[PDB]
């Protein structure tokens, strides 16, 4: 079975980093909506922290299977 | 009771259901009280 | 067949289209774009501890060793070459979608 | 860019120039082929093609005939692709006598003449490509074989 | 009157349903007509065509081909310019439709009945009557 | 070719002319019906032989008969 | 918010008046019936909606309306499905011993001698046997008593009252307009998130809170009786922490991203249970919910109302490559404007996936005591082969009926659509050479095995024994599978299937699954399947492709999908319309499914089924025949249809006297539609005469004149009674001999 | 096959075979002296009629004669 390891603020930092990755990234790629302070708002913040905990999810599940935690 | 309703029922294909239900029914009931009926018995 | 170069031949895709096919970049590119990544190792009986591309560059050899043997069903030859050439059949397809149409 | 397009510049036509009909390569290889190559005389292209067939004919009759497993399989393999090129022959005959009217012209496949010319090539051809696999395999052992010879 | 071999053709992608090589050596058929608009239409022989404002003309195997294109060209185009041609190998083209410049469907003067039974259909003779004679069986 | 006949119960409604898809049909001048008009055949060389006519004809028994013959290429709707 | 419900509010008065008039709904048939082929015209186009009304609305409303009311059917046959299980039948009885007693919820009274066919299943029940794998979803599902029956029928009768209300309420009371129904992100985004994904989720959330724990206290031989209600499960967590203790720690390791805690109950295990050879339901609570999460994540995709989202129509515009034209541009539009087009896409999909179950059930027996139930395993195979290859001649024959009706040149100019059908006769030819080559080389090689077998030449057939036609890239594939567990499958510890070798798994001495080997007969079948599905897409491709328009026709869009001919000229254009394709290849689709059930009835008798005794050998239903008998039709003929059609023929004056006397009844029905497939409607017209002259004799003919069928109905008639002669002919044949001897 | 699949079906398929044999090279260089078409629809009727019937006394003459003499009585 796939090691996974319980919440510490290691797990913290990855998710942390992934939902402000996404949520750069969303101001990029996303085509329909002050670098984030132009057209920003709730669908696009709650769409980008989706993909942040769907992203970092796989990102920490990842880094527990193969050691780097 | 409406008689769009009964002009409904009154149809060839419900009368056609109904009837030969009707007419099964019997041969079933008449199967059930006397059955083996293989001549008119005389 | 033949490989028509970047530089211009007078080959023609159809009737009266002329289209540079760039079989030297793509499959270049190709292979290389797929074979790097493919360097990555796996502890997995398959691989044996290395990359896809190397456990099947090393399946060739071992066979060729044996070479009027085929290899055996359960080798993992087969499989290796499989997996190796639907990868690089898929990025030379991909590669010249994107360097024929895009050109850039 | 578009690779399919009318045939010929024709759009009415019956036909599409698609890469597999009418591309470098296609054209190369159409034009190059015996029946399509230019200053081939209709027996030399008969030849060509009848060489072509008959050595590839002798093979599977070989392999795959009744008498396969005897002594006598190739022997019974020549025999059963010389007579398929016989009936062939008379095929190539037949369909000259009556589809083709009588004209001087013979340096075209489809005269009269030109046909009798071809039909010609075709069956020494024939009987050359066969005798021709009949000998290399008579006495190489690996095509006797399946390649088998080495394991 | 006779076919203008240079009128543009309706812009087609082509398709393998157009005609084979009965129509190069036994008979072609044509069609031309005038469109009021840059405008798609459906080929007999397959997809959709766009014929070109103005004049437009068409090759077709088959009579009915170029007929059955008449009918939705007048049907949903309006157009009731249409003027249907044979082709012969020889050069010879050979005006079909209308044949007298008036559509069959409208009486026309000089018109010469072809095929016409003086009687009723029950009227024909019994085919034992005109066994081993020439004589017709419509009276 | 095929061999189409019209007889004279024919009322003149010109509905096989306009069924007609290969333009076999055409209407000539009558006095026999109230319309004035009959159906005539003068172009039967290009009946493929579909019946098209005898399904639009009302008269009682078709006014317009028309007899498969021998075989053409018109008449076996061959494009090839 | 483009995206918006919007309702007309009584639309249609709910009024009986309509009802009185029959055939209201079309121009041609409001006014009454003339001869009798008015009474089969309103039969056969009641439903085409798209033939009545010209507005897409009114044809979207009745649609929608139409579908709840199929719901509402369904959900009563569900409701039934449970009643007969909770009052007719032995389920409890069989809970006990799933390996002893025979499934059966049907009981026929006592009328003419019938009552012969309440046999003896067992547990002190005599009724009909069954075979539709219900006990084994029942004991799935956890349900443990009659008393849970009765409310799963109640809750299937709510549902079919909730379902026929609204289809009422939606026709009649609020119909939605035609841009509620014309929103495609929005009903993807709920069909896959909503529907697909919470149906998984939820379905997970039951087998791990009731399936599970009440599986495994069965499993572990625990009496039905004796095993908690599901509640208490659900309440008292150390009572789910002594099977599963996992549940100790809460849903605390699902939030924290722990998930490797939760493996007692979310395994990946693989392979099947040994006590009741059916899948580890750890297993597929884990499959639902990882399917769960990612119809879910789909179900994202599209945008509706807030910007994120794909763009469908964007999507499709921007896959055009060199070779095709403007690409997929136009295919949005076909596809919100056609309820054909849509439903000629999810018939062929549906069908699709019907024939994927099948496949995937027999190898992979998901439920417990559902592989060594024999009955079972052959009918859901054989019921989900004709339900998928029903399905998928439906969506060729609405994907003909979108092109002669719904398709339109001027707005599909040089995209997909347009340049299928110019190059038609290229797709059409070179099928058609496939089929001949396939034909050839798949069936001839049978008819080159029966020569040399009957002229003593053992020698010269292709045989296992003789000449080898090996499938090696199966075995191949088979090897890849077999090799997968704790190597390309790292975590995985069993097969995904025993079909692809590994152990024999045997329950009640009988075999769940073990290695399906395959040989020359297995390769030749093989061949013979991929014949007869490349005919059936030549008989229906060529359909749709010339459904418009041919070289011999070229206006059959305006004599429409479904007509006769175009006469007798042009040589004969009998049966030239796309109804006429799906006609062709409705015969050709049985052809095919009729190979495919044989095929896997009889290798699954020869060489899976069977009994396992000492030394662990498998003596097999019909003894491993196969191999070297499948190779010739004579092997088929004696050594399949002879052979296993004893148990129907001398099945008279037992519980199975019913197969037997279907057997023949079945024969009958396919050979009676033969009258109507070989013989015309010009016949049986002249013949009505007389029989009409003599009615005149007496007076007593009828103001509905009688006609002979039409041309089309006589080959509807024709081909219904052939599917239903040929499909229940199988259907008596496959299940009096797999009760008897499975 | 005769009896119940007729004409149109046959002749649309006839019709992209005389097709692909004008477009497929090295193939029409051959050429048929009689245009290829469906058969006519009465003579399928009687083509039906033929296998059917030959079809029906094979299997019989085949049984009548093999059962009796496996039987011997
Ligand atoms: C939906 C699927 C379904 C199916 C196929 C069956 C099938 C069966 N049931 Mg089950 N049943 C079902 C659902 C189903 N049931 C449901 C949902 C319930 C719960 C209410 C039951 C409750 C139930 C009981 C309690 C019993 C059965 C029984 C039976 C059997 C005999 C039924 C019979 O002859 O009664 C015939 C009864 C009649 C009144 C005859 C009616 C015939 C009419 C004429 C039909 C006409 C329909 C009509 C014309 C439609 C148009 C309407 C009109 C306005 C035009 C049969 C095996 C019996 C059984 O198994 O005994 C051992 C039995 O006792 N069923
Ligand atoms: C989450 C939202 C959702 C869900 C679950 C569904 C579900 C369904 N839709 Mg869809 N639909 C939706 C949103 C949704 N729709 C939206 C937003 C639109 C507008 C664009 C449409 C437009 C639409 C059309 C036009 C059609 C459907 C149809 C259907 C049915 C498909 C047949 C089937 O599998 O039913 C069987 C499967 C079932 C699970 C039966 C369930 C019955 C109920 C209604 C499901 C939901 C119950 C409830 C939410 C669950 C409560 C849980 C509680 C106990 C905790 C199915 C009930 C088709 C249909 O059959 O119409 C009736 C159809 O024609 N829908
Ligand atoms: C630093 C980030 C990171 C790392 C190290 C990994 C690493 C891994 N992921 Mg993860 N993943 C990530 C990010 C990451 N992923 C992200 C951002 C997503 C998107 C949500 C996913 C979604 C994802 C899924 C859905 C799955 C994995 C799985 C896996 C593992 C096996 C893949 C494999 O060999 O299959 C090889 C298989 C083949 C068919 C290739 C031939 C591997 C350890 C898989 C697994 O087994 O996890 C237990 C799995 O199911 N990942
Ligand atoms: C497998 C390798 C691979 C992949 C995934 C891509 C992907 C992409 N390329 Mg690249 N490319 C490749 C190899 C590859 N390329 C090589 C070898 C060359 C050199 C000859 C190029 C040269 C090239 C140029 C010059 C350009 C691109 C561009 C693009 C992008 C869009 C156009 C395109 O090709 O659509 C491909 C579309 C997708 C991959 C997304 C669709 C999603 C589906 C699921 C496709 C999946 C296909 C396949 C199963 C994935 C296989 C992966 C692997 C197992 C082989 C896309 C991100 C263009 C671009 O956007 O610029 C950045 C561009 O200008 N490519
Ligand atoms: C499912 C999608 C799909 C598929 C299968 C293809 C397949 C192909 N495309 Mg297309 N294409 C697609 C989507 C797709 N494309 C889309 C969405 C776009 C828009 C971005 C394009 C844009 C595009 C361009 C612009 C070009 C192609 C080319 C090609 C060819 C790649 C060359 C090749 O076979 O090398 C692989 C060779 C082998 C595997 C050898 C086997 C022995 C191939 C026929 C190129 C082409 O025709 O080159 C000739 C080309 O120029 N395509
Ligand atoms: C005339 C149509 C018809 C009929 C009468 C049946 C009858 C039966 N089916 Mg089948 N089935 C059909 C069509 C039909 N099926 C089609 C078209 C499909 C493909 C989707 C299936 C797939 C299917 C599966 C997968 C299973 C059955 C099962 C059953 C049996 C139990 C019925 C029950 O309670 O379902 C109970 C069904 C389940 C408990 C599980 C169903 C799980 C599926 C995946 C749900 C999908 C729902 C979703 C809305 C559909 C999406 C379709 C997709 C293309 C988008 C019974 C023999 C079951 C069986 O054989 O048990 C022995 C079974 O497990 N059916
Ligand atoms: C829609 C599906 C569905 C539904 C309605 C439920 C409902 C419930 N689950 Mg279950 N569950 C589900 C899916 C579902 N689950 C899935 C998919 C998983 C796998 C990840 C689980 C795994 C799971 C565990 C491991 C536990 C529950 C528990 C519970 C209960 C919640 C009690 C709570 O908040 O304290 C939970 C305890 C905390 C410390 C917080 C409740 C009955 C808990 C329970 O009461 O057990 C019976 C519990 O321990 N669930
Ligand atoms: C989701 C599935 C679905 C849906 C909604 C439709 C819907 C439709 N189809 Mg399609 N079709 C489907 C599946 C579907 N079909 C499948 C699976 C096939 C393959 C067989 C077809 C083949 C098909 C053809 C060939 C045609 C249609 C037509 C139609 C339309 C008219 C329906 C009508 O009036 O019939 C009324 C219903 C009947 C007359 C029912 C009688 C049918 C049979 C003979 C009775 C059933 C026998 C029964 C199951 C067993 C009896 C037991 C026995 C022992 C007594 C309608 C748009 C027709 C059309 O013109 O559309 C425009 C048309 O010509 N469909
Ligand atoms: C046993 C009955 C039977 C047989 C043999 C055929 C045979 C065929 N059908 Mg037909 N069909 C049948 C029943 C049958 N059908 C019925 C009942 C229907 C009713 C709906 C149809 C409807 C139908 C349609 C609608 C279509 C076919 C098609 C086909 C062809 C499939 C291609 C093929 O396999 O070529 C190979 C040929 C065979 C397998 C025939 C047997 C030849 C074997 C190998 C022995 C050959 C011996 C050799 C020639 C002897 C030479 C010497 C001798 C002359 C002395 C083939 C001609 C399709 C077609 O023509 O497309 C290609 C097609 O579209 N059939
Ligand atoms: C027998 C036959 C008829 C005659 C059959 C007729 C006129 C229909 C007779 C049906 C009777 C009148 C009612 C049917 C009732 C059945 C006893 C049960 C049928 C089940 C459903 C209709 C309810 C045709 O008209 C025909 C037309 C074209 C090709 C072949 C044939 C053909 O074979
Ligand atoms: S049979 Fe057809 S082609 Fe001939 S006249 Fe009548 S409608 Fe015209
Ligand atoms: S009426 Fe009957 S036989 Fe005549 S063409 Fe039409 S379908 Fe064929």
């Amino acid at each position: 079975v796939p090691q996974t390891v319980a919440w510490s603020a290691k797990t913290g930092a990855v998710m942390v980093l992934s939902n402000i990755l996404c949520i750069v990234a969303g101001r990029y790629v996303i085509q329909v909506k002050s670098g984030s302070f132009a057209g920003f708002g709730l669908p696009e913040l709650l769409a980008s922290t989706s993909l942040g905990h769907i992203v970092g999810s796989g990102a920490i599940l990842g880094l527990s299977y193969v050691g780097v935690l | 009771m409406d008689s769009n309703f009964l002009k409904y029922l009154s149809t060839a294909p419900v009368l056609f259901t109904v009837w030969l239900s009707f007419t099964a029914s019997f041969i079933i009931e008449a199967n059930r009280f006397f059955p083996d009926m293989l001549y008119f018995p005389m | 067949l033949s490989v028509v170069a970047q530089s211009k031949s007078d080959f023609e895709i159809s009737d009266g289209t002329p289209y540079t096919l760039n079989v030297p970049l793509v499959g270049a590119a190709s292979f290389i774009g797929w074979v790097v990544p493919t360097l990555l190792p796996s502890q997995i009986a398959l691989y044996g501890g290395k990359g896809l591309s190397t456990a099947f560059f090393a399946s060739i050899g071992t066979n060729l060793a044996k070479f009027p043997a085929p290899p055996g069903m359960t080798d993992p030859f087969w499989l290796l070459c499989f997996i190796w050439h639907s990868g690089l059949f898929a990025t030379m397809i991909l590669g010249s979608i994107g360097y024929n149409g895009y050109a850039g | 860019s578009q690779f399919i397009k009318p045939y010929n510049d024709d759009p009415f036509v019956g036909n599409l120039a698609t890469p597999v009909s009418t591309s470098s390569f296609t054209k190369s290889l159409l034009s190059n082929l015996p029946a399509y190559r230019a200053g081939l005389s209709p027996l030399l292209r008969g030849v060509e093609i009848g060489l072509t067939h008959g050595y590839f004919l002798v093979g599977p009759f070989y392999k795959l005939g009744p008498l396969r497993n005897s002594d006598v399989a190739l022997l019974s393999g020549f025999f059963s692709a010389l007579g398929l090129i016989v009936i062939l022959v008379a095929c190539l005959t037949i369909y000259g006598v009556v589809s083709f009217e009588e004209t001087e012209a013979k340096d075209q496949l489809q005269t009269a003449k030109g046909w009798r010319q071809f039909t010609s090539g075709w069956l020494v051809g024939s009987v050359g490509g066969a005798s021709f696999a009949y000998i290399l395999i008579s006495n190489i052992p690996f095509l006797q074989t399946a390649g088998m010879s080495m394991l | 009157e006779t076919l203008n071999l240079q009128i543009p053709s309706p812009t087609f992608e082509g398709s393998t349903g157009g005609w084979l090589r009965a129509a190069e050596v036994e008979e072609k058929y044509a069609i031309t007509w005038t469109s009021p608009k840059e405008q798609v239409f459906e080929m007999p022989t397959g997809g959709a065509a766009i014929m070109r404002q103005g004049e437009n003309l068409l090759y077709l195997a088959r009579k009915e081909q170029c007929l059955a294109l008449a009918t939705q060209v007048k049907n949903s185009f309006k157009i009731t310019d249409y003027k249907v041609y044979r082709i012969f190998p020889s050069g010879e083209v050979q005006y079909l439709h209308p044949k007298d410049g008036v559509f069959p469907e409208k009486v026309n003067a000089g018109r010469v009945g072809v095929g016409n039974v003086s009687h009723s259909i029950g009227k024909n003779l019994n085919p034992a009557q005109i066994k081993f004679t020439s004589k017709s069986f419509n009276g | 070719s095929h061999s189409v006949k019209v007889y004279d119960t024919c009322i003149g409604c010109t509905q096989c002319v306009r069924a007609c898809p290969c333009d076999v049909l055409e209407m000539v001048s009558w006095d026999g019906c109230k319309a004035g008009q009959i159906a005539s055949a003068p172009r039967t060389e290009d009946c493929i032989g579909c019946k098209r006519c005898e399904t639009a004809c009302p008269t009682d028994f078709l006014s317009v008969r028309v007899y498969l013959g021998g075989e053409t290429t018109r008449s076996m709707g061959l494009a090839y | 918010k483009k995206v918006s419900i919007t309702v007309d509010r009584d639309p249609v008065a709910t009024s009986f008046e309509k009802w009185a008039q029959p055939g209201h709904f079309s121009r041609t048939l409001a006014k009454g019936p003339k001869t009798t082929t008015w009474i089969w015209n309103l039969h056969a186009d009641v439903h085409d909606f798209d033939s009545h009304t010209n507005s897409l609305e009114d044809i979207s409303r009745k649609i929608f309306s139409a579908h709840f009311g199929q719901l509402s059917i369904i959900f009563l046959w569900l409701s039934g499905m449970y009643f007969h299980g909770a009052r007719f039948s032995n389920y409890s009885a069989w809970l006990s011993n799933p390996t002893a007693v025979k499934p059966s919820a049907q009981v026929v009274w006592p009328i003419v001698g019938q009552e012969v066919l309440n046999g003896d299943v067992g547990g002190g029940f005599q009724g009909v046997q069954v075979t539709s794998g219900f006990f084994q979803i029942w004991r799935s599902s956890g349900i443990t008593s009659e008393v849970e029956l009765y409310w799963c029928a109640l809750a299937g009768l709510i549902m079919s009252g909730l379902m026929i209300f609204a289809g009422w309420f939606h026709y009649h009371k609020a119909a939605p307009k035609l841009e509620w129904f014309q929103n495609a992100e929005s009903m993807l985004n709920h069909h896959l998130s909503g529907l697909l994904g919470l149906g998984c989720l939820s379905w997970a959330g039951h087998q791990i809170h009731v399936s599970l724990p009440v599986n495994k206290l069965l499993d572990a031989g625990v009496a039905p009786q004796e095993i908690p209600l599901p509640h208490e499960f659900l309440v008292n967590r150390d009572l789910m922490a002594q099977l599963y203790p996992s549940f100790s720690k809460g849903l605390v390791p699902f939030f924290t991203l722990n998930w490797s805690e939760y493996s007692d109950f979310l395994t990946f295990k693989g392979g099947l249970n040994p006590v009741t050879g059916g899948l580890w339901l750890s297993d597929t609570a884990h499959h639902h919910l990882a399917l769960a999460v990612l119809f879910i994540v789909a179900g994202h995709m599209y945008r509706t109302n807030w910007g994120i989202g794909h763009s469908m129509k964007e999507i499709l515009e921007a896959h055009k490559g060199p070779f095709t034209g403007e690409g997929h541009k136009g295919l949005y539009e076909i596809l919100t404007t056609s309820w054909h087009a849509q439903l000629a896409i999810n018939l062929a999909m549906l069908g699709s996936v019907s024939i994927i179950v099948a496949h995937h059930m027999y190898a992979m027996p998901p439920y417990p005591y559902i592989a060594t139930d024999y009955p079972t395993q052959l009918s859901i195979f054989t019921h989900h082969m004709w339900i998928g290859g029903f399905c998928v001649c439906g969506g060729a024959a609405h994907a003909g009926i979108f092109m002669v009706r719904d398709y339109n040149p001027a707005q599909n100019y040089n995209n997909l659509l347009d340049r299928v059908i110019r190059h038609r006769d290229a797709i059409i030819s070179h099928l058609n050479w496939i089929c001949i080559f396939l034909g050839f080389h798949s069936f001839g090689l049978y008819i080159h095995n029966d020569t040399m077998r009957a002229l003593g030449r053992t020698q010269d057939m292709f045989s296992d024994t003789a000449i080898q036609l090996k499938p090696v890239f199966a075995q191949w594939v088979q090897s890849i599978h077999t090799l997968a567990p704790g190597n390309t499958t790292p975590n995985a510890l069993a097969t995904a299937s025993y079909a692809f070798g590994g152990d024999v798994v045997a329950v009640g001495n009988k075999v769940a699954m073990m290695p399906i080997s395959l040989g020359t007969a297995d390769f030749m079948v093989h061949h013979i399947h991929a014949f007869t599905i490349h005919v059936t897409v030549l008989i229906l491709l060529k359909g749709v492709l010339f459904s418009r328009n041919s070289r011999l026709i070229p206006d059959k869009a305006n004599l429409g999908f479904r007509f006769p001919c175009d006469g007798p000229g042009r040589g004969g254009t009998c049966q030239s319309s796309a109804w006429d394709s799906v006609f062709l290849g409705l015969f050709w689709m049985y052809n095919c499914i009729s190979v495919v059930i044989f095929h896997f009835s009889w290798k699954m008798q020869s060489d899976v089924w069977g009994t396992v005794q000492s030394d662990g050998t498998v003596t097999h239903i019909t003894g491993g025949n196969f191999a070297q008998s499948a190779i010739t039709i004579n092997g088929w003929l004696r050594d399949f249809l002879w052979a296993q059609a004893s148990q129907v023929i001398q099945s008279y004056g037992s519980a199975l006297s019913a197969y037997g006397l279907i057997f023949l009844g079945a024969h009958f029905i396919w050979a009676f539609s033969l009258m109507f497939l070989f013989s015309g409607r010009g016949y049986w017209q002249e013949l009505i005469e007389s029989i009409v002259w003599a009615h005149n004799k007496l007076n007593v003919a009828p103001a509905i004149q009688p006609r002979a069928l039409s041309i089309t109905q006589g080959r509807a008639v024709g081909l219904a009674h052939y599917l239903l002669g040929g499909i229940g002919t199988t259907w008596a044949f496959f299940l009096a001999r797999i009760i008897s001897v499975g | 096959m005769f009896l119940i699949s007729w004409r149109g079906y046959w002749q649309e398929l006839i019709e992209t075979l005389v097709w692909a044999h004008e477009r497929t090279p090295l193939a029409n260089l051959v050429r048929w002296k009689d245009k290829p078409v469906a058969l006519s629809i009465v003579q399928a009727r009687l083509v039906g009629l033929i296998h059917f019937t030959a079809g029906y006394i094979f299997t019989y003459a085949a049984f009548v004669i093999a059962s009796t003499t496996g039987k011997f009585g």
